């Protein structure tokens, strides 16, 4: 019990890491007018389907 | 020319909502929530780091949208304070052109499509150069120098 | 018993590597997403 409360815990704590990534990656790109995340960026930020 | 897409929040200007294409651009470092509410169902994103806040147009005001915008040539330009001179990437005004309560304003280029907005400025000791946010072509950045104010 | 009693919790058997496997396999999967983390950290703080 005491280890799967920690090991449930760190695969929360690294989704947290990578949800952490994904914002303070994707705000600078999702705030400016009139522009995209380029293609790249936007499937390892996992938006849309193929170079949509 | 201030015929441009236009918006207040609590009285104050609080930012231009920058209808520049596809966009509901909100430059609020302050206080404010919408007063001028025929697009009052913004989806709101922010990141206090660049101090901007942002929204997406339905289809209902598209309308009221310039088109797309991010060269930025030496020469000056014009804000609501008068003619604003830009040579070595930044911003310079007439010292006292600007206060507090110039909280968020444009600067809304010579040939009709928006560049940058003012959020504060440094005296040089008789010239004054400007704390703005900027749209690099793809990203979004902040300019500021030495010792200087915000709005 | 002619015998010392178990550590109970310290001593496992050697088939008992399953808790490296998990540990190591969890402790990548953090250190992967640290790494994730570390590289846009460093791009959000080197762009102003």
């Amino acid at each position: 019990s005491v280890a799967s409360f920690v090991l449930l815990s760190m695969v929360g704590v690294a989704v947290g890491m990578c949800m952490c990534a994904r914002r303070r990656c994707i705000t600078p790109y999702e705030l400016t007018p009139g522009a995209t995340v380029p293609f790249l960026l936007s499937l390892i930020c996992c938006i849309r389907t193929a170079k949509a | 020319n201030d015929c441009i897409f236009e918006v207040k929040h609590e009285g104050k200007v609080t930012g231009y909502a920058c209808l520049v294409g596809d966009k509901v651009m909100k430059p609020a470092h302050v206080k404010g929530t919408i007063d001028n509410a025929d697009l009052a169902k913004l989806a709101f994103k922010r990141s206090s780091k660049y101090d901007l806040e942002c929204a997406q147009i339905p289809v209902h005001m598209k309308s009221d949208a310039s088109k797309f915008t991010h060269e930025k040539p030496e020469g000056y330009y014009n804000w609501h304070h008068g003619a604003v001179q830009y040579s070595g990437g930044r911003f310079t005004i007439p010292t006292g052109a600007g206060k507090p309560g110039d909280s968020g304003r444009p600067i809304f280029d010579n040939k009709g499509r928006v560049v940058a907005i003012v959020l504060g400025g440094a005296n040089e000791g008789a010239r004054t150069a400007l704390s703005v946010v900027t749209w690099n072509k793809d990203i979004v950045t902040k300019i500021t120098p030495e010792g200087a104010e915000e709005w | 018993a002619s015998h010392t009693t178990l550590g109970v919790q310290d001593i496992s058997v050697t088939a008992m590597s399953w808790v490296q496997k998990i540990t190591g396999g969890v402790g990548l999967v953090v250190a992967v997403a640290a790494l994730i983390l570390i590289v846009v950290l460093c791009v959000s703080f080197s762009r102003h």
